[PDB]
């Protein structure tokens, strides 16, 4: 009774299928993957931000030149200046005239912004995706856990065993290179770590926040101050952190295809609805009833009755029970044409219930199983009026 | 600099009006507010546009369904089936 | 001058390019790929390890039955057993003869050599390459960086500007899943995590060290005790840890194709020398000589004296030197035939100096640019009697 199913990736709606074990009573399904969080495989690249021109104090030799070094320090840019008179608030200090020298030594450093506001690269590889899938099954009525959809991964949390996937549907929304910032995550080609042109995205380039080595392609040029007065004249490009903010591109969860949303968490790609997952679960068989327990209901009827042509379970049919027993039913449409709000229905000794569903073809000519017993509702279904509201149930449109 | 979770922005509520497979959405903000969506086929065809004016705009929604972002109120979504009878 | 060149990936041999830039004195090179380290994008999936059944300690009732639940322990197996009368002591303690009833209970849990002896499963994917790559350039005569692969990073390390790669050899010797322990590195197909059968390889399968949750397919399967003493029979196979280090299968660094080596270090596959690597520098101009400071060598002979057909730099050849001033020259054979020792000889007044190569035709006829003069140092070769040591220097082996 191993229930193997293809199953839609889609999240936000039941999927109840049917057990139909050759011998005991048959049991519904109520499998809704409330999530597809995704989690691929990453690599933290290197984190950017906005610079900060920490300048060191220059030096000011009064009567000669002081040649400056190459400090370590990331794009250490430093040149010595001559020619100055540096008017420091006693008028000028150093008495000479042109040997008055000015050392200007000025280096790029993370600001205290990258560490908390930061874009962040990653190298995107596919990993493994996720779901908290709740099934309020037969008469167990719950379990929400979390699971995986590798094809050989169980997950007994409950009672029942089940194994997911691999889904077919391999779209990773994420690109191989992503940006991320914050909430908005940017699937953009980074130029790389040690690289980014300045000005460009990643003039700064950390490998993470702790790391004092960096790559600091920030064009950073001094110039000589003005007219024998202290300061110091860093001419330089503003962050590539900056713009990236205000003449940046959309967000993935604002431009994605096929339905995803998104988290600086885990790095997930949450509700991605596309293609199928062929699920397949080994039911605990004490939750069977055996067949001679629930009642026999054929010799019945089914007909619709308002049969709306629509995704909201507007669907309704009568159905003339005639049972032998009086008890509960599990219900459904083995063809996928007909969506069910009702997974089971109680019965008396031989009533008649409606049950509530929704179609995508003008004549449903569904078939439903109440409890081993097939029926065609056949019938006729009217379209509606009122169509701006959330997703559907229906989820089932073919050829009509 | 923190993570503080500044008291922050909201815009005003859209106006919803329906159309076969279409969402016209009369609109009115504060100040220009970043719309966008993302039409969940695998077909992104996404829109983005600052709105400060207010606009009655336009979105071709497809069977499966659109998703609707009115500034940083959170995003909605929506089914769009027939409505052509 | 960016002297772009295409470039053998191949580890422990320098690659003495020649810079021909149109205006001043060339320079040779000396690109040594002392390392190449690789790194793929990876993640840990689960540790394994062998299991350890520390049993808790049953339950003996007396006079009646104790009902055992599923603790959520893993793999928490325990079974009521009556029918004892167990010795303790004392000979028995419970006075009654059937209703003694034993609980035993058994959960499988890391060893303490789960923290340390350890096999270690991954999903690998490619990521990104690196080498600590000596130049003893020009006159430089040296740096020793660390650099990558991706073909626009640079590492100003030194005074010299390279960009190396992406390399075309994307052989990633480590299979897209792999197993490592401790330093013996596995391409396994590893089940995965959650479904590892019992007595296969990751019957305990641990996220990590740490994490207290897991999967454990042991097959632990408690009997009772025999003739009324206390004892509990665990049945269980030992561990996929225990094989898997006996019956296992060989490491990827004793079975790897193309040339590789391996560490539990951050996961690299060392000296992978596959392929080639199209190579480009952006030199000092400083560091260049002007052209008319070095001697023109022109109206020069160049001939062979004893050429080894062979690895080893045998290959001799004496030029009779034709120079305008005196001081050194840099050389090289842009062919790829020859491979010399000497980047550089220094010149007296037009004398004479033997350098040493190698070559792998028989008849070669390899130019030689001797600072601005090419020559042809055309001869023939004695194939050598001794090869049983290392790696070659030659590695230029065509038609012949």
């Amino acid at each position: 009774y191993e229930h193997t199913a293809v199953m839609p990736n889609k999240v936000g709606i039941p999927y109840k299928a049917l057990v139909e074990r050759p011998g005991y009573a048959p049991v519904h399904l109520q499998i809704q993957l409330v999530n597809t969080r995704i989690i691929p495989s990453t690599n933290l690249e290197y984190i950017t931000c906005k610079y900060k021109t920490k300048v060191p104090s220059p030096v000011v030799k009064c009567c000669g030149a002081t040649q400056c070094t190459s400090k370590p320090h990331p794009d250490y840019q430093c040149q010595v200046f001559t020619g100055v008179y540096p008017f420091m608030w006693g008028g000028a200090y150093c008495f000479c005239d042109t040997e008055n020298t000015q050392m200007s030594e000025a280096y790029v450093e993370r600001s205290e912004e990258c560490s908390i506001d930061h874009a962040k690269a990653y190298k995107v590889h596919t990993g493994t995706v996720q779901a908290m899938v709740n099934i309020t099954y037969g008469s167990v009525s719950w379990r929400s856990a979390d699971v995986y959809v590798n094809g050989e991964t169980p997950a007994k949390i409950g009672d029942a065993k089940l194994i997911i996937g691999p889904l077919s549907s391999a779209w990773s929304p994420f690109d191989n290179k992503v940006v991320v910032y914050g909430h908005e995550v940017y699937n953009y080609d980074f130029p790389e770590y040690g690289t980014g042109k300045a000005g460009s995205f990643g003039d700064l380039q950390s490998r993470t926040s702790t790391s004092n080595d960096l790559y600091a392609n920030t064009n950073l040029k001094l110039q000589r101050p003005q007219a024998g007065i202290v300061h110091t004249p860093f001419t330089q490009a503003p962050s590539g952190f900056e713009r990236w903010k205000r003449d940046k591109g959309a967000p993935l969860n604002d431009v994605a295809p096929f339905g995803c949303s998104i988290a600086l968490e885990p790095l997930r790609a949450e509700n991605c609805a596309v293609g199928s997952i062929p699920i397949s679960i080994d039911i605990p068989d004490a939750a069977f009833t055996r067949i001679s327990e629930t009642p026999t209901v054929s010799d019945l009827e089914c007909k619709i009755t308002e049969c709306t042509y629509a995704s909201d379970f507007g669907g309704i049919a009568t159905v003339a029970y005639k049972s032998s027993k009086a008890g509960n039913c599990p219900i459904h449409s083995p063809s996928g044409v007909a969506v069910i709000k009702e997974n089971d229905v109680t019965l008396a000794e031989s009533g008649s219930f409606t049950f509530h569903f929704s179609t995508a073809n003008i004549h449903p000519a569904f078939k439903l199983q109440v409890c081993t017993s097939a029926v065609t509702c056949k019938g006729d279904c009217k379209p509606p009026k009122d169509h701006i509201v959330d997703y559907p149930a229906q989820h089932t449109e073919s050829f009509t | 600099p923190v993570k503080a979770k500044c008291i922050a922005t909201l815009a005003p509520e859209p106006l919803v009006e329906h159309k076969h497979r279409t969402l016209i959405l009369h609109l009115h903000p504060d100040h220009p507010t970043l719309l966008t969506t993302r039409s969940l086929g695998s077909d992104a065809n996404p829109t983005r546009q600052w709105i400060e004016r207010p606009t009655t705009v336009n979105f071709t929604v497809t069977g499966e369904g659109l998703e609707y972002t009115w500034g940083n109120h959170p995003p909605k979504r929506v089914w769009a089936q027939e409505s052509g009878e």
